[PDB]
C-alpha cells in the first residue's frame, strides 16, 4: 500500500539502475547470438538461448512492479505510464508475459517486438535520452517535405498506371 | 585567350595533317576532340555566365583546405587496402581451382 | 558496387589463391570505417563548407 | 634625481618564483639589450618607509650620470606604496588581464608555491583594482618579445626627451 | 506487405543518417568559423588598443554568417 | 553535360553494342540524346564504374565503322572527372538555391514577414482589432504602420526622420514621388 | 514486382525510381515493351523531382533549423565557454613561455659561477629549445615525407630487392621516430608532451606501429596497416601556411564535442541494430 510505497522509491540506489542496464546487455547479446535455419531446424544453442529467457523476462516484470508501487499508474499526473519511455518498457515486458500464453498466432508477432529492448539502453541512460530528442526535433520539419514527396509519388504512380 | 588560341590552334594542324594516308589516326581525332572548348568561349563573352564561374571557382577555392586533407586521408586508406587486399584479388572462372 | 568489392574483399584467401567464400570475415571493418569517413562525414564536410 | 628611475612591479607578490622570474626575465632583456647604457643594481631596504636611507644617495648619483638606472627593489608590491616618496621612478606594470592565467601559472610553476597560490592571488587583484595613471608604463602583451619591444620603444621615447 | 521494412528501413536510414552527420559537420565548422573569425577580431583589436596607449605614453560575410547575426541579435 | 556528351560521342562512339556489357541497345555513345541519357545515367550513380569498364581500351568496335580497336583508356579520366565535376556543380546549384531562401528556411513565427503582408490584404474583405488579436492611405498607409509597429528603426519624429533617411536611399525606379507620398501617409 | 500493373504497385517502383537505385531498369523496361522515344519524358522528369528537388528542399530545411537552433541562448553558453577556455590557454602557453625564457637565463647565470643536477638541467633546456625551432620542424616533415614514399610504392609483385629495402626502412623509420618521441618527451616533459592532442596521436601511431611489428615478427602473413598513420604528420605543413587556425578551431570543436559525436554514433549503431533484429525476425533463414 503506502507504507511499502516509500520504500521502493530509496530502492532506485544506483547499483540497482546499474544492474537493470547489465541485464539489458545481457538480453541483447543473447539476441545477437541467435542464428536461424530453414524450415523449424534450430542450432544446439538456440535452445540454451531459448531457456534463458524467463530469468529476463522476471528480471525485466521485477523492475516493472518496482517502478509501478514506487510511483503511480496514471493517477498522479507523473507515473510509470505516463513517461514516454517507461511505456515501452512497459510493452515490452507485459508482451513479453503475454507470449507465455502457449497459443498458436503468438509466437510469429509476439516474439518480433522483442527486438525492441536494445531501446531500453536508451530508455535507461538519460544522456541518450536527451542526444535522441536533440537527433527527433530537426526532423519535424521535415514533415512537410514527406507530404511532398508523398504527393509526387502518387502523382507520378498515376501517369504510371495511365501509360 | 589561351583557350582561343589552343581551339584555334588545334583546328589548323588538324586540317594541315589531313593527307588522306592513314599514317596517324589517333593523333588527327586527337585534334578534333580538341574542338569541344568551343562551346567553352561564350562564357568569356556573357558576364553574367562568367559571374556563375567565378563564383564556383570562389566555392572550389573555399573548399580547397578540406580537399587537401581529404586527399590525404584517402591516400592513407588506399595504402591500408594495398596492404590488405594486395594480389588476392584473383579468382578462376572454375570455382574449384 | 560496393558490396561486390566487399564480398570480393572478405572471400579472399591469400596472395596468388582463388576465392573462399566466408574467408577472413572481419574484413568488413575496413568499409564500415571507411563509409563512416569519406562518404558520411566528409562529403556533409563539404557540403557545410 | 637627473632621471627617472626603472621599478617593476604588478604580476604579484615580489620575493615568490612567478614574479621574480617574470621580473628577472624582462630585466635581464632590458640588461643585455642596452649593454652601456642602463646601470644594474639589486636593492633590499624599504624604500617605502623612507640603513633604510643609506641607498637612496646611492640612487641619485647612478641617476646623476644621465644614464639609465634599473631597480631591483625587493618589498615593493604596490604603485602607492612609494607614492609619498620623493624618490618617483617609473611605475612599470607587468600586468595579466585574467586572473584564470594567474591560478594556473602558479599550478604550473612547480610544487611549492601550490599552497601559497591564494594570497598571492589576493595581493595580485588588490594591486588589480589600483587605477592605471598611477603606474606609468602597461604590459599587457603575453608574449616576452611584444612586451619587450613595447617597453623598448618607451625607451627610447624618454631617451630621446633626455 | 515485408516491403514495408525496406522501405522504412531506406526512408528512415537516409534521412536520419543525413540529419546526424550533416548536424555534426555544421556545427563543427559553424564553430571553426566563429572561432577564428572572434581571434582574428580581438587580434587587431587588441593591436589597435595597443598602437594608441603606446603611442599615448610616449607622447564581407557569408549568408550564414550575416543571417547568424540577425539571430543572435533577434534572440537577445 | 554538352561538352562531356561531345568527347563522348567523339571517343567512344564507334564501340560495338553487345546487350552482355554496359554498352547497350540503351547505353551507348552513339547519338548525342543517347550520350546524354548515358551521362545523366552516370549522375545518378547507375553502375557508371560498370560503364568505365565497358569504355576502355581494345574493346569490339562496330561492323558499320573503319576503325578495328575501339574504345579508350581515357574512360579512367573521363568519368572520375565527370562524377566529380557533376557532383560539385549540383552541389553549389543546390547551395545557391538554399541561400536565396536563407531568410525563409531560418524565419520564426513571431517575427514578421511577407506572410503578414498577404495576411493584411486578406483582411481587405474593425477587423484591424480581431487581427491584431490574431497577429503574430487605405492599404498603404496601414502597411507602413504595421511595418513600424511590427519592427522599430520625440521617438516617433525620429521614426519618421529614419522613414525620410530610408526612402531617400531607396527612391523608386522613374516614380515621381511612390515613397514620398506614403511618407505623408506614414509620417502618422 | 517492378511494374505498372495497380496503383500500390505503380507507387513501389515510383518510390524505388525515387531513391535512384534500379531507375534505368524501369526506364530501359518501359523502352523495350513501347517505343523509347516518349519514355525519357516519365523519368528524368521524375528523377530530377523526387531525388534532386527534394534533396535540395531537404539541405535547405535541415540548414535553416541547424541555424536557427545554433543560436539560441544555451548553445551561444557552451560556444562562448569554448572560446573563454581558448583565449584563456593561449595567454597560458605565452606566460609560460616568459618564465621558461626567465628560468632559461637564471640556470646559466647560476652556472655562469648538484654539479649533474646543472649540466643535466641545461641539456634540458637545450633539447626544448631545440625541439621547438624551426629546423627540426623541417627536418620531422622531411623524414615523415620520406616516410610515406616508402609506403605509397608497395605494389603486388614488387622486386624482391625493395620488399627487403622496406622492411629494413620501416625499422629504421621506427627507430627514428622513438628517437624523436624521446627528445621531444624529454625536453618539453611528460606532462607538457600530452598537452597537445597531436602529440597524444603521435605517442599512439608509434606504440601501433611497434605492436604491428611485434605481431608480424610472431605470424608474418598479417598487417594492420597502422604504420601507414604516421602520413598524418604531413598535416602539419598548414602550421607555415596562413590556413593553421581554421583547421585548428576546426580539430577545437570536434574534440570538444566529441562526447556528443560518440553518443550520435552510438544511437545510430542502436538502431541498426535494432533494425538487424528485425530482420532476423521476419526474413531469418528463409
Ligand atoms: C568525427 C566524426 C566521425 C568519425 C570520422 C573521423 C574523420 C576524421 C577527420 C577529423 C579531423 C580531420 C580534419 C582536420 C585536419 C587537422 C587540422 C590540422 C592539424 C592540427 O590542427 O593539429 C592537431 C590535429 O590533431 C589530430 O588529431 C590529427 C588529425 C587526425 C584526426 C583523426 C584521428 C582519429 C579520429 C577519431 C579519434 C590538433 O591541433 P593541436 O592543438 O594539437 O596543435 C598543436 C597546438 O597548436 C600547439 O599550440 C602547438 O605547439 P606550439 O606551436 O609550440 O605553440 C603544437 O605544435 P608542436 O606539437 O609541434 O609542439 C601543435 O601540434
Ligand atoms: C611522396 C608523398 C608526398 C606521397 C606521394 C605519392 C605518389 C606521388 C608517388 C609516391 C611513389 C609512386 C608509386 C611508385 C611505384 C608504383 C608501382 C607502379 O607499378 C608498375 O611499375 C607496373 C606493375 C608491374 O608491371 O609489375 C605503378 C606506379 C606506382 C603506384 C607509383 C605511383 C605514384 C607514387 C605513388
Ligand atoms: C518522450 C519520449 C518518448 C519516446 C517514445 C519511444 C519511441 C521508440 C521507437 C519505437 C520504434
Ligand atoms: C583539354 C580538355 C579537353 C580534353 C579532350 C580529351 C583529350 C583527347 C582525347 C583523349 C585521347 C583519345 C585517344
Ligand atoms: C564474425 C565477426 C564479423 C564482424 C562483422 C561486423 C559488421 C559490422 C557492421 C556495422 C556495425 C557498425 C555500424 C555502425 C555505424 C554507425
Ligand atoms: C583483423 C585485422 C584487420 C582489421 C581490419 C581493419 C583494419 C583497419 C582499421 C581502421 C584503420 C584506419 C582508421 C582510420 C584513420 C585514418
Ligand atoms: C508466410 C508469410 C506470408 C506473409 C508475409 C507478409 C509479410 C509480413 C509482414 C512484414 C511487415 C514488416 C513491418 C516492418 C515495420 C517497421
Ligand atoms: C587510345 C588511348 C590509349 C591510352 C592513351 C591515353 C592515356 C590517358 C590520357 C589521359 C589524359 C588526361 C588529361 C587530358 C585533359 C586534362
Ligand atoms: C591498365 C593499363 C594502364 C592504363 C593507364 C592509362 C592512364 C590512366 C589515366 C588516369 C587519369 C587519372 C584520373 C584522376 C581523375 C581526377
Ligand atoms: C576530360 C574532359 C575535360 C573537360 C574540361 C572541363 C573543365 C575545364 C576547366 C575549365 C576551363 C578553365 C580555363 C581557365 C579559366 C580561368
Ligand atoms: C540535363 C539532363 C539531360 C538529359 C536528356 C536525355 C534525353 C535522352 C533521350 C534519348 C531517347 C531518344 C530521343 C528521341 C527523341
Ligand atoms: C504513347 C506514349 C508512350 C509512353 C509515353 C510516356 C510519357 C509520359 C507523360 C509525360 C510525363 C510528364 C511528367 C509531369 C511533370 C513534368
Ligand atoms: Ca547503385
Amino acid at each position: 500500500n503506502v507504507v511499502r510505497k516509500y520504500a521502493k522509491r530509496i530502492t532506485e540506489w544506483p547499483p540497482f539502475e546499474y544492474m537493470i542496464l547489465a541485464t539489458i546487455i545481457a538480453n541483447c547479446i543473447v539476441l545477437a547470438l541467435e542464428q536461424h535455419l530453414p524450415d523449424g531446424d534450430k542450432t544446439p544453442m538456440s535452445e540454451r538461448l531459448d531457456d534463458t529467457e524467463p530469468y529476463f523476462i522476471g528480471i525485466f516484470c521485477f523492475e516493472a512492479g518496482i517502478k509501478i508501487i514506487a510511483l503511480g499508474f496514471v493517477f498522479h499526473k507523473g507515473s510509470y505510464l505516463r513517461n514516454g519511455w517507461n511505456v515501452m518498457d512497459f510493452v515490452v515486458v507485459l508482451t513479453g508475459i503475454l507470449a507465455t500464453a502457449g497459443t498458436d498466432f503468438d509466437l510469429r508477432t509476439l516474439r518480433a517486438v522483442r527486438v525492441l529492448r536494445p531501446l531500453k539502453l536508451v530508455s535507461g541512460i538519460p544522456s541518450l535520452q536527451v542526444v535522441l530528442k536533440s537527433i527527433m526535433k530537426a526532423m519535424v520539419p521535415l514533415l512537410q517535405i514527406g507530404l511532398l514527396l508523398f504527393f509526387a509519388i502518387l502523382m507520378f504512380a498515376i501517369i504510371g498506371l495511365e501509360f | 585567350n589561351i583557350l582561343d588560341f589552343i581551339v584555334v590552334s588545334g583546328a589548323l594542324v588538324a586540317f594541315a595533317f589531313s593527307g588522306s594516308k592513314g599514317k596517324d589516326i589517333n593523333t588527327i581525332k586527337s585534334l578534333r576532340v580538341l574542338r569541344v572548348l568551343r562551346p567553352l568561349k561564350t562564357i568569356k563573352r556573357l558576364p553574367k555566365l562568367k559571374a556563375v564561374f567565378d563564383c564556383v571557382v570562389n566555392s572550389l577555392k573555399n573548399v580547397l583546405n578540406i580537399l587537401i586533407v581529404y586527399m590525404l586521408f584517402m591516400f592513407i586508406f588506399a595504402v591500408i587496402a594495398v596492404q590488405l587486399f594486395k594480389g588476392k584479388f584473383f579468382y578462376c572462372t572454375d570455382e574449384s581451382k | 558496387g560496393w558490396p561486390m568489392v566487399l564480398k570480393h574483399s572478405v572471400d579472399a584467401t591469400y596472395e596468388e589463391q582463388g576465392p573462399s567464400p566466408g574467408y577472413r570475415m572481419e574484413l568488413s571493418i575496413f568499409y564500415v570505417v571507411y563509409f563512416v569517413v569519406f562518404p558520411f562525414f566528409f562529403v556533409n564536410i563539404f557540403v557545410a563548407l | 634625481p637627473s632621471m627617472r628611475p626603472i621599478i617593476l612591479v604588478g604580476p604579484s607578490l615580489k620575493g615568490y618564483e612567478v614574479t621574480d622570474m617574470m621580473q628577472k626575465a624582462l630585466f635581464d632583456f632590458l640588461k643585455h639589450r642596452f649593454d652601456g647604457r642602463i646601470s644594474i643594481t639589486r636593492v633590499t631596504a624599504d624604500i617605502s618607509l623612507a640603513e633604510v636611507q643609506s641607498e637612496i644617495e646611492r640612487i641619485f648619483e647612478l641617476a646623476r650620470t644621465l644614464q639609465l638606472v634599473a631597480l631591483d627593489a625587493d618589498t615593493i608590491n604596490h604603485p602607492a606604496q612609494l607614492s609619498k616618496t620623493s624618490l618617483a621612478p617609473i611605475i612599470v606594470y607587468i600586468k595579466i588581464t585574467s586572473p584564470k592565467v594567474l591560478q594556473r601559472l602558479i599550478k604550473s610553476r612547480g610544487k611549492s608555491q601550490s599552497k601559497h597560490l591564494n594570497v598571492q592571488i589576493a595581493a595580485s587583484e588588490k594591486l588589480a583594482q589600483c587605477p592605471p595613471e598611477m603606474f606609468d608604463i602597461i604590459l599587457d602583451e603575453n608574449q616576452l618579445e611584444d612586451a619587450c619591444e613595447h617597453l623598448a620603444e618607451y625607451l627610447e621615447a624618454y631617451w630621446k626627451a633626455t | 506487405f515485408s516491403s514495408f521494412y525496406f522501405i522504412v528501413l531506406t526512408l528512415f536510414g537516409n534521412y536520419t543518417l543525413l540529419n546526424v552527420f550533416l548536424a555534426i559537420a555544421v556545427d563543427n565548422l559553424a564553430n571553426a568559423q566563429e572561432l577564428t573569425k572572434d581571434e582574428e577580431e580581438m587580434e587587431e583589436a587588441a593591436n589597435q588598443k595597443l598602437a594608441l596607449q603606446k603611442a599615448k605614453e610616449v607622447a564581407a560575410r557569408s549568408v550564414w554568417e550575416q543571417r547568424a547575426s540577425q539571430l543572435r541579435l533577434q534572440n537577445l | 553535360f554538352f561538352i562531356y556528351a561531345i568527347i563522348g560521342m567523339q571517343v567512344f562512339g564507334n564501340i560495338a553494342l553487345d546487350d552482355d556489357t554496359s554498352i547497350n541497345r540503351h547505353n551507348n555513345f552513339r547519338t548525342f540524346l543517347q550520350a546524354l541519357m548515358l551521362l545523366f545515367r552516370s549522375a545518378t550513380g547507375e553502375a557508371w564504374h560498370e560503364i568505365m569498364l565497358s569504355c576502355l581500351s581494345n574493346q569490339a568496335c562496330d561492323e558499320q565503322a573503319n576503325a578495328t580497336e575501339c574504345g579508350s583508356d581515357f574512360a579512367y579520366f573521363y568519368f572520375v572527372s565527370f562524377i566529380f565535376l557533376c557532383s560539385f556543380l549540383m552541389l553549389n546549384l543546390f547551395v545557391a538555391v538554399i541561400m536565396d531562401n536563407f531568410e525563409y528556411l531560418t524565419r520564426d513565427s513571431s517575427i514578421l514577414g511577407p506572410h503578414h503582408l498577404d495576411e493584411f490584404i486578406r483582411v481587405w474583405a474593425n477587423d484591424m482589432f480581431e487581427m491584431l488579436k490574431h497577429m503574430s492611405v487605405h492599404f498603404t498607409s496601414t502597411l507602413m504602420a504595421l511595418i513600424r509597429t511590427a519592427l522599430e528603426i520625440t521617438k516617433q519624429h525620429q521614426c519618421d526622420a529614419e522613414l525620410r533617411k530610408e526612402i531617400s536611399v531607396v527612391w523608386a525606379n522613374l516614380p515621381q514621388k511612390t515613397l514620398d507620398l506614403l511618407v505623408p501617409p506614414h509620417k502618422p | 514486382i517492378t511494374n505498372f500493373d495497380n496503383i500500390l504497385f505503380a507507387i513501389l517502383t515510383v518510390f524505388q525510381c525515387i531513391t535512384m537505385e534500379g531507375w534505368t531498369d524501369i526506364l530501359y523496361n518501359t523502352n523495350d515493351a513501347a517505343g523509347n522515344t516518349w519514355n525519357w519524358l516519365y523519368f528524368i522528369p521524375l528523377i530530377i523531382i523526387g531525388s534532386f528537388f527534394m534533396l535540395n528542399l531537404v539541405l535547405g530545411v535541415l540548414s535553416g533549423e541547424f541555424a536557427k537552433e545554433r543560436e539560441r541562448v544555451e548553445n551561444r553558453r557552451a560556444f562562448l565557454k569554448l572560446r573563454r577556455q581558448q583565449q584563456i590557454e593561449r595567454e597560458l602557453n605565452g606566460y609560460l613561455e616568459w618564465i621558461f625564457k626567465a628560468e632559461e637565463v637564471m640556470l646559466a647565470e647560476e652556472d655562469r659561477n648538484s654539479y649533474f643536477r646543472r649540466k643535466e638541467k641545461m641539456f634540458r633546456f637545450f633539447i626544448r629549445r631545440m625541439v621547438k625551432a624551426q629546423s627540426f620542424y623541417w627536418v620531422v616533415l622531411c623524414v615523415v615525407a620520406l616516410n610515406t614514399l616508402c609506403v605509397a610504392m608497395v605494389h603486388y609483385n614488387q622486386p624482391r630487392r625493395l620488399t627487403t629495402t622496406l622492411y629494413f626502412a620501416e625499422f629504421v623509420f621506427l627507430g627514428l621516430f622513438l628517437t624523436e618521441m624521446s627528445l621531444k618527451m624529454y625536453g618539453l616533459g611528460p606532462r607538457s608532451y600530452f598537452r597537445s592532442s597531436f602529440n597524444c596521436f603521435d605517442f599512439g601511431v608509434i606504440v601501433g606501429s611497434v605492436f604491428e611489428v611485434v605481431w608480424a615478427a610472431i605470424k608474418p602473413g598479417s598487417s594492420f596497416g597502422i604504420s601507414v598513420l604516421r602520413a598524418l604528420r604531413l598535416l602539419r605543413i598548414f602550421k607555415v601556411t596562413k590556413y593553421w587556425s581554421s583547421l585548428r578551431n576546426l580539430v577545437v570543436s570536434l574534440l570538444n564535442s566529441m562526447k556528443s559525436i560518440i553518443s550520435l554514433l552510438f544511437l545510430l549503431f542502436l538502431f541498426i541494430v535494432v533494425f538487424a533484429l528485425l530482420g532476423m525476425q521476419l526474413f531469418g533463414g528463409q
